[PDB]
């Protein structure tokens, strides 16, 4: 039962907390560059104009 | 008819050495073959006039080109006969019926509401969804969207709503306004075939813009039907619903022509102005004081990835009045509409509520249906991750209703319309599972007269 | 000049494009000046300068507007019509009166190039002097006053920009236009009347800033106890779609104790200023019998209205606040939403060709906020007389998503002292206000904590401290609840997250639709808090002398009754709570034995 | 003669271009003379042919191009410096706010500033003991410093502030610090807080003090830090003192630096700011140090509010590249009640090595140091691993340590904003937390300290 509740407690966790932040944290990540790429292609056209 | 072309870049195209050209003025130009495509004043300089024709600028000789200015902007003819016709996203003739005579021109931006003379939402729609007509109740003039997703089934629900919806204690005063943007020749059937079979296209006035249609159709497309819509409804004098599907199709195109016009991009590359863009096709629904009738919209979108903290759920959820969400792991499990009322809201529910406008038990048996679920979900959550022992005995109670909840007062079918009626009845069933120590949000007094 | 006649300098416009326009011949205007464009004659205002050409940010639709129609200047800056008749009326981001427009156009929606006054120039208001002739006035000194509702008293002051001597002044009944009063300056006599004009985009002027440190009764109780805004503070209150930042703002709007509210609509929806000026009208005052309408100015420019008009909307509104303000009153401004102002930013600056910042925002933005939220604050006001005048500000934030780290509610937290988080999850679980507590928080609550305890008499501080205490460790305890489960928790540590559920659902929910919850006295949330308190400070006292946590819960199962229904109590029974403290211990004593 | 001109070309937001103009030189202090008789100091940023473009700092809000007049002073932005500086408030651009006598100024000199020649600096050794055990001992403060405050939008950073320069002094000596602040488009609150505290503690007549509060014009703000720093050196090298230079918010001053980059069309960097923006803030930081020959030294502690509490944003960064290491104040230890809510892993001193040691401190400070962070770093580890796996599933070893670093958050770093523990008392309380664990896990310390404590 010890080792049962040191696994069940192992195993919640990976759910509830590490997998479930990195899946947020991909998400933010993905999300910064894409607009970065964006954003920083639209001054290139701006800097193209001068 | 000037043939002054000076450029012709993409969509774009100038006009030089003009005289009297206003701004988002529709034009006319006739190529070089005779054929004829209009276009839209974008901005207007000097004799200079910056122009985006509709279908594109493809196989244009600028020279022998000629330019015709309307001196009007985009507009719609309004009619009492549009009630059963089928127009484009321009509002050109579909079904190949007899020619239609306006009454008046209006431009399909339309002008504001005025806030003093702006009359609050009153009774209520029928639905014909349990969901809906109890839950999240549907009002006169209120902003209420469905936000979906690919492959759930949105489709059936709108077709159900726009055959099922009217007023109750009223006759031959509603209308449907079913407004498709950007969508597949095969899904645009499937609305077509289902408005004539069931006779709902005799009482509603249908826009359709399909897929391949100009990206500048498919952002035409709402503001047609919002102006048939208006006239309906302000000049007729009827209650008026207005279905939209796909917004996000509209949310493509406009970001389409965007870069097209290369504006700066906003987030996730949609225009910064995308909630302004939208508030002035939402903004239209609302009642007026001393007016009959009403401008009521049902936006329906999909959201991309499942993520409604996307700038097109997002930004809708900011202006409509409430949301009605479809899941998926409802729709696995064969529910039909697939409706979680827990991420779901009408924020206008109450002028909707209450005897008259509904049964006196409307909000009381409401409110305690919902916590009898969200306590049922909770306690169903609970079984699946600490077993079915850690539940006392009143916990399978709500589990077991949650399934009760979910598959007979929500599922209920795309072609089973409930009155107001039969679904608070049937939700007065469902509550004697539960104790009436239990029904703690319900007077006594509602208690004794309706609980079986 | 031209034909045989002359006259004042006619523009012709070269470039109409959306909200932006310019137009030639205009060098003897200004920037930040008023003009009339096109043949329609709707509204502008210079922003650049080139040469004889000059860009106008145009507040009104634009539609059929092209080249060659005229432009005709006023001279003057954006600024609102100060004197009587301002109140209980509603206006546009230009402060139009929204009633008179209907009238005269006759018409439900709006058109365009139609000019209207802001106040109304023949409504004869009886003046009531209060100073004597030949006493030396400078800018603040009153000169008379005007009852404009049943309790506001219009005290009318000396414009800015005069300072001399009193020299003919009578009481009567007279229009904003007719003078009422003479004064001998430097640089002559002059006519002053009832009625002053400001620019909107310079703030009024003060003797100095104090120190904000009243604390304000909202009647909310998750803010008045944990998170307070004091008189003159500054509050932001950013949350996510449907998560209640204009439900807070309707409550504050009429449980505030403040003489005069100032909502502005910055492109917000068009029902939710119809809902205003209804209820309002009913929200009838039971002391003064002054409907809550009597005393409120708010400005409406709702998201489709013109976009340029929000951000006028907004300095309509501070600008109204701040003339009040100098009256001694203390003024509260809403702001819903300020997150339409910046969008009208970032959409002029599209249109400019300027370099974006931030998120496409413009990047003078965070001065632009920051010239905003200092234009408040308690002020010792203009004139002799040293008076306290103060500007609370609470505005709402509306991000894309609910994301906290976009540009406008990081640029404002920078400024502000008050952080009303809303929270998504909250708002879903029928948790209403959604105030987050974890993230929420006010710069204000330890000088609060002074104020608060000495007026009690009681440690009230260390009660807020020990209720967060308890609040910080649920979160603690929820982290191990979902990893090694609720019944692996101690008797100590289960009491801790019972005494915080009490916390939850009994003290910090509060509905803004029932009429017992929706205000909660400041004398009522310390009897609530201290029965609470006392629940879980005679129940570790009993796990300490030996008994166990179910027996404690079992055996109290009518006394925790009476606190959740705690919140129903009327201000006049409030000994029903205190009582239950007393209760509590003759229930603990025979659970003990 | 008087050079001025009344052939203005365009005004566009704080920029203006004036054109048939000759003998205009670059970073020209002007003023404008408009309509109404209202006069606006600005700078020249850029002059070619005929034409010169310059930025209003008061902004250009209802200005007549026809009728107005733009008066070129043939100079750079100056300061009046003098020793009746001392106690007196001026504002951003240097004119005095607290409506006193003008100041008599001994001399004009250029806000620019100069270089200090680093074979005439003096490498800062000396040891200011400010009182708090989390820099006195992890990240030691020295005279001549170039030692920043990183925190955020909320965190008590205007507290920690008025706590070091309150107990700021140096060993075996009397010397006085003359401080000089500096507000950048803060708050008046904050403003008025700051005041209230210097009065508390006395040394208000000592500061010497400009102000750019929010409701400001943001254009000015270029300026502002400039105007301390030359009168900090005035009264460092020439005056021979110990000047404290402590400036917030650094925030404010690079949002103001992006609106005039924005207004230029120049082009942008990372998040739009300026490409030059670690050239522009180091030539605000090196005007720190001391000179050989003279007694005087310029101590500098700046203050920043990290945008999104990001330190990857380019402002904290980019300070961090210049100055010498960083002191940083996280939300999650102000959460606990912590105070001074230092974080002191990510935070570093780098002349600490010279200024600790026998003779200046105590003999085995650096071993204690050193041994300190190490424990506190797999402490914290092993807390942030007590949360999650649970307290049993943590090692008994790391269990040890797992309190290790619980006391030395409540009662090492957290010890109040009005505490002034000595240096002695900081070394022995930090051998204190080190006698937790057994004497084989202090492997940084050799056995010659550890046998003597
Ligand atoms: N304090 C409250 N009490 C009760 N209900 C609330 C409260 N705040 C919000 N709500 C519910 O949330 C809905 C949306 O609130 P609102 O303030 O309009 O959201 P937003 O954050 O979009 O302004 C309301 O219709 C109301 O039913
Ligand atoms: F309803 Al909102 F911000 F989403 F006002
Ligand atoms: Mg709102």
């Amino acid at each position: 039962a010890e080792e049962i509740e040191k696994t069940r407690r192992r195993v919640n966790a990976l759910e509830y907390m590490t997998i479930p932040q990195l899946e947020e944290t991909i998400y933010y990540i993905k999300m910064k560059l894409e607009e970065n790429e964006r954003a920083e292609v639209t001054r290139l056209i701006k800097v193209k104009n001068m | 008819e000037y043939r002054t072309i000076k450029e012709v870049v993409g969509p774009l195209m100038a006009v030089e050495k003009v005289s009297g050209v206003k701004y988002e003025e529709l034009i006319e130009v006739r190529m070089q073959n005779g054929e004829i495509r209009r276009g839209q004043v974008l901005e207007v300089q000097e004799d200079k006039a910056m122009v985006q024709i509709f279908e594109g600028t493809s196989g244009i000789n600028l020279k022998n080109s000629s330019v015709r200015f309307l001196g009007h902007p985009l507009q719609l003819g309004v009619s009492e006969d549009m009630i059963g016709r089928v127009f484009d996203g321009l509002g050109r003739p579909k079904d190949n019926g007899p020619e239609i005579l306006p009454e008046k021109y209006l431009d399909i931006n339309g002008e504001v509401i005025n806030p003093i003379a702006r009359d609050y939402p009153d009774e209520f729609i029928q639905t014909g969804i349990s969901a809906i007509d109890h839950l999240n109740t549907l009002v006169r003039g209120q902003k209420l969207p469905v936000f979906s997703g690919s492959g759930l089934p949105h489709k059936e629900l709108a077709a159900q709503i726009a055959r099922q919806a009217t007023v109750l204690d009223s006759s031959d005063d509603f209308a449907v306004v079913f407004a498709a943007i950007g969508i597949t020749f095969e899904e645009a059937e499937f609305f077509m075939e289902d408005f004539r079979q069931t006779g709902a296209i005799d009482r509603s006035v249908m826009f359709m813009n399909l897929a391949n249609d100009p990206a500048i159709e498919r952002i035409a497309t709402p503001r047609m039907a919002l102006t048939a819509a208006e006239y309906l409804a302000y000049e007729k004098g009827m209650h008026v619903l207005v279905i939209m599907t796909d917004m996000t199709n509209y949310a493509e195109a406009l970001r389409e022509i965007s870069a097209a016009r290369r504006e700066v991009p906003g987030r996730r590359g949609y225009p910064g102005y995308l909630y302004t863009n939208l508030a002035t096709l939402f903004e239209r629904a609302g009642r007026i004081r001393g007016l009959k009738g009403s401008v009521t919209q049902i936006p329906i979108l999909t959201m991309p990835e499942d993520d409604k903290t996307h700038p097109i759920p997002d930004l809708t959820g900011y202006i409509t009045e409430g949301q009605i969400i479809l899941t998926r792991e409802l729709y696995k499990s064969g529910i039909q509409p697939p409706i979680d009322v827990l991420p779901s809201l009408s924020r206008l529910k109450d002028k909707g509520t209450g005897a008259g406008k509904t049964r006196e038990d409307h909000a009381a048996t409401m409110n305690q249906l919902f916590a009898a679920y969200a306590q049922g979900k909770q306690a169903k959550e609970l079984a699946v991750v600490l077993g079915e022992s850690a539940l006392s005995d009143i916990d399978k109670i709500y589990a077991k209703f949650a399934e009760r909840f979910e598959n007979e007062y929500v599922n209920q079918g795309f072609y089973t319309n409930r009155t107001i009626t039969e679904t608070l009845d049937l939700g007065w069933e469902l509550l004697a599972m539960l104790p009436r120590t239990e029904l703690k949000r319900i007077k006594d007094d509602l208690l004794d007269k309706y609980l079986p | 000049g031209s034909s045989g006649s002359s006259g004042m300098q006619i523009g012709k416009i070269i470039k109409v494009s959306g909200p932006l326009v310019m137009a030639e011949n205009m060098s003897e205007a200004s920037i930040q000046d008023m003009c009339l464009v096109g043949d329609l004659g709707v509204i502008g205002e210079i922003i650049e300068m080139r040469q004889d050409v000059a860009s106008i940010q145009v507040y009104e639709e634009t539609s059929g507007i092209g080249p060659g129609e005229p432009v005709r200047s006023t001279g003057e800056a954006l600024s609102v019509e100060l004197g009587p008749g301002i109140i209980s009326q509603m206006f546009d981001g230009i402060q139009r009166p929204l009633d008179t427009f209907m009238e005269v156009t006759q018409s439900n929606f709006l058109g365009r190039g139609v000019q209207l006054p802001a106040l109304d120039h023949e409504k004869q208001w009886w003046f009531e002097a209060t100073i004597e002739e030949g006493t030396e006035v400078s800018a603040g000194d009153i000169i008379g006053y005007v009852d404009e509702t049943k309790i506001i008293q219009h005290k009318i002051m000396v414009p800015n920009g005069i300072k001399g001597t009193v020299q003919k002044i009578e009481s009567g009944s007279f229009t904003i236009d007719d003078p009422i009063c003479v004064i001998e300056t430097e640089q002559g006599l002059k006519e002053l009347t009832m009625m002053q004009k400001w620019p909107v985009r310079r703030g009024r002027p003060i003797k100095q800033k104090l120190n904000p440190d009243v604390p304000m009764i909202t009647g909310q109780r998750v803010i008045d106890t944990f998170f307070p805004v004091t008189k003159g503070g500054a509050a932001a209150v950013p949350g996510p779609f449907g998560a209640g930042k204009t439900v807070v703002q309707h409550q504050i709007a009429k449980w505030s104790d403040v003489d005069l509210v100032v909502y502005v609509g910055c492109g917000e929806r068009g029902n939710e200023m119809t809902d205003v000026v209804n209820e309002f009208p009913e929200l009838i005052d039971p002391n003064t019998g002054e409907s809550l309408m009597e005393r409120t100015v708010l400005i409406a420019n709702t998201s489709n209205m013109p976009v340029a008009a929000r951000e006028a909307s907004i300095y309509t509104g501070i600008t109204i606040a701040e003339y009040f303000r100098d009256m001694g009153y203390d003024v509260a401004i809403m702001a819903d939403s300020t997150s339409r102002w910046a969008e009208a930013l970032r959409e002029m600056s599209g249109r400019l060709e300027e370099m974006p910042g931030d998120e496409g925002y413009p990047a003078y933005l965070g001065s632009r906020l920051a010239e905003y939220y200092e234009r408040s604050g308690r002020v010792i006001a203009l004139g002799s007389d040293q008076r306290e005048g103060s500007i609370t500000a609470i505005s709402a934030v509306s991000p894309s998503g609910g994301d906290i780290s976009e540009p406008v509610t990081q640029n404002t937290l920078r400024v502000v002292k008050v952080f009303w988080g809303l929270d998504s999850s909250l708002a879903q679980k029928r948790h209403f206000p959604s105030i987050n507590w974890i993230q929420s928080y006010s710069l204000y609550s330890t000088e609060v904590g002074r104020y608060m305890d000495q007026i009690l008499q009681q440690d009230w501080s260390d009660m807020v401290t020990e209720g967060m205490r308890i609040l910080q460790e649920e979160e603690q305890l929820n982290e191990i609840v979902r990893l090694v489960g609720i019944d692996s928790l101690s008797d100590n540590d289960r009491l801790t997250l019972e005494v915080a559920k009490s916390i939850r659902e009994d003290y910090l929910q509060q509905n803004a639709f029932d009429d017992v919850d929706t205000f909660t006295s400041r004398e009522k949330q310390f009897n609530m808090l201290k029965v609470i308190l006392t629940f879980g400070k005679e129940a570790r006292k009993a796990l300490s002398l030996g008994a166990y946590f179910n027996e404690i819960m079992e055996g109290t199962v009518a006394v925790r009754e009476r606190i959740s229904r705690s919140k129903y109590i009327p201000e006049e029974e409030l000994a029903k709570i205190s009582s239950i403290n007393e209760e509590i211990k003759e229930t603990i004593q025979l659970i003990v034995s």
